[PDB]
């Protein structure tokens, strides 16, 4: 019974910012780590951004650091991807993922998660 | 694959992770009948905290909130409805995949401590307080910190006031006689005594017959009265701090473990450290682990469950 | 005692206490869950000004002071520190027991207007003049203006003079883009991010079941982009106004208000005029209040906290 | 901590002047109203001369109108009661009080205000 959905999403031009979301039910984010990966078609996956369950540890991409953080309203079981300076590079297809419980470290890889999301889309164009 | 490490503490340099106190000794027990399945103290080998277990020392059997108001009960004494936080002071949300508030005592008994309060509104602008001795006790039907609001009682009469800040010292036990009801394995009724418990952190037992589990036992002091109770818990509170620290993965379900005598550089029994955050030893009888406070654990390697321990 | 009143304005000869703008409708929001504890606008009701709040219309979200210096920024455009004074051109200073200089803003966000120049040197002894487009971000850590300096940008390069009287307009907001951080809720941190804000007007809510705030809400210009942004403030600027000349004792902690229809004399709803300076309804819904824009809040009396308010 | 320390008394004939400090710390004029009272042992305290906030209105004492002013230096926290042409009347113990928050209304009674310095002595003696 657990589902993660991705939304915010949309078309931007470079320079532009979104804020994408990550609501889960049967599942609550304060207890649990998740992350944030990006699937670009003809391109491998990458992670982006990822938290454990009380935000006292995190991973951010190089690619990423100065322009995307991250946010959580825990009251509507929901965190944020704030994307603050949008690339051309950073098109994709941004999807969610959780891991359960309450650990220090921050996955990397997809395989050691249990949980995803379908995504939503990003392009930034002009 | 960081290596999997225990720290090099002396018996005497280890916390309780259920109360806080000393470690006093190690202890077996092999003939309990109760389900052990405490809630505080739970951490996996590779650092999951579990069940109410949270990292702060002074957590342990800890509330933070407001008083609401006086209420009437039987029982003697005056009693005292607070709301409860998490320990940081952000609200708590019952709905969140918790027990109950992380730090919420995992037992049932008449918990004796302190209630203390600052007041938020102001005398050079500084605040009055207060601070009274406490009991709350964990199997009253009143006990529903997964609800956000517990009952506690006071000997004194009328110095607690409603509306303001209050913290909950833990010290002891106020009694351990018939009606106290303590019994360090009977976990409370985390929301009121007809709803269930969720998310709890599994029970632990030996499997290969001939072992018991192997305890972390502090005595625990008592308000009044006879007695000589003490609370055991699986993994004292500075293995759940650097378990969750290292992060490291586990390599199979136990990790043999030797306890060693730096004085000596010998081995003086083995134990069984199973994933799940737990000790078994191959030991028939009950009673303290006498062993020099100097010794530790040591991590030997990863072994399967067929594992045959040395008997101690 | 002198007896309490209200001007006798209409819904549209009010202006919002928060940024110049008129009053557009009465606005409620139960479900919001930030806390309100906005600055501007803050009146007790027996005529305190509290937080940032002046009387002058012209000085919400105004600056008086001089370009220092332009100052590289990696943001788009070009920027510029400038010292803030206080609006009436005195020297601010940081140790008077105010949050900010009064009108300072109360929010985060890309505040758009056009700063001004009017240079002190002397072309017929006539000084020298420019304006431009500007946007000043309150959530920048460059955002100091309790210490007396704040930056600014402009898409101008050049045009704009140190050393010389420069005057801030507040015209609206540059972007609710997400980069933007429009928060009307979120407090400009006035000293610095790592500074504690002091010397705030308190934090309003309704206690009793069943009652939210009610908002005076103004729509405010955008520079450009999608959006339809609203400033809410707790009392009109007139209010204000009105009760500072005023000085009524409160009688209690409660003014009873009725919203009045003077084509039919009728009452359309009532709500709690708050000792603070800030009304709350009892309304089960969010959105626009529906009412004749002629109409007008009319004291009624002073009640008890425990007063029920008549559904909306 | 709110201290208002009085200053600047003494003695002196009839016609004379002085000027009274009245220093605070742990509060600023600048955003509080604050009066002067005066105390001659024998007799009923007095309201001489009170001011608020922005100084934008005062409340001054009949038998001291035009004999009394009142200045300030927000810089040093300080207000003064200046009193030319001082007479035999006037003899007695200046104190000053604050009233927290900033207002129009000036209090004249004792009770409204919320703190209160010890004072400095004034004898205008021949």
């Amino acid at each position: 019974q657990v589902q993660l959905q991705e939304s915010g999403g949309g078309l931007v031009q470079a320079g532009g910012s979104l804020r994408l979301s990550c609501a889960a039910s049967g599942l609550t984010f304060s207890t649990n780590g998740m992350g944030w990966f990006r699937q670009a078609p003809g391109k491998e996956r990458e992670f982006v951004f990822g938290v454990n369950w009380n935000g006292g540890n995190s991973y951010v991409a190089d690619s990423v650091k100065g322009r995307f953080t991250i946010s959580r309203d825990n009251a509507k079981n929901t965190v944020y991807l704030q994307m603050n300076s949008l690339k051309l590079e950073d098109t994709a297809v941004y999807y969610c993922a959780a891991k359960m419980g309450r650990r220090l470290a921050v996955s990397r890889t997809l395989e050691e998660y249990d949980f995803r999301g379908q995504g939503t889309q990003v392009t930034v164009s002009s | 694959s960081k290596p999997f490490t225990l720290p090099i503490l002396t018996l005497g340099e280890l916390t309780n992770s259920r109360f806080p106190l000393p470690i006093d000794v190690l202890y077996t027990n092999p003939n309990e009948s109760a389900i052990v399945q405490c809630q505080n103290g739970r951490c996996t080998l590779d650092g999951e905290l579990q069940g109410t277990t949270q990292l702060l020392p002074t957590g342990i059997c800890a509330f933070r909130g407001k008083v609401t108001q006086q209420v009437q009960d039987e029982h003697r004494g005056t009693h005292w409805n607070m709301t409860v936080t998490n320990l940081n002071g952000t609200p708590f949300d019952p709905t969140e995949d918790v027990p109950a508030p992380l730090g919420t005592p995992d037992f049932s008994g008449q918990i004796y401590g302190v209630i203390s309060q600052r007041n938020t509104n102001t005398e050079g602008n500084l605040p009055a307080n207060r601070a009274h001795e406490a009991v709350i006790a964990t199997y009253s039907p009143k006990f529903t910190p997964k609800l956000g609001n517990i009952q506690f009682s006071t000997w004194e009469t009328q110095d607690v006031s409603s509306g303001q800040p209050t913290k909950f010292t833990p010290v002891g036990l106020a009694s351990v006689d018939a009606n106290s009801h303590f019994d360090q394995w009977t976990l409370p009724s985390y929301s009121g005594a007809l709803t269930l418990n969720m998310n709890l952190a599994p029970s632990v037992a030996p499997v290969f017959p001939g072992e018991c589990l192997l305890f972390f036992r502090s005595f625990i002091p008592l308000k009044g009265g006879y007695g000589n109770p003490a609370i055991d818990c699986l993994m004292p509170q500075e293995w759940v701090q650097h378990l969750y620290q290292e992060s490291a993965p586990s390599l199979s379900d136990v990790a043999l473990v030797r306890y060693v005598n730096p004085e000596t550089g010998r081995t003086l029994f083995e134990a069984k450290l199973h994933r799940n955050g737990f000790l078994t030893v191959a030991r028939n009888s009950a009673g303290p682990v006498v062993a020099p406070t100097n010794g530790y654990f040591r991590f030997d390697s990863w072994v399967n469950q067929f594992y045959t321990l040395a008997p101690m």
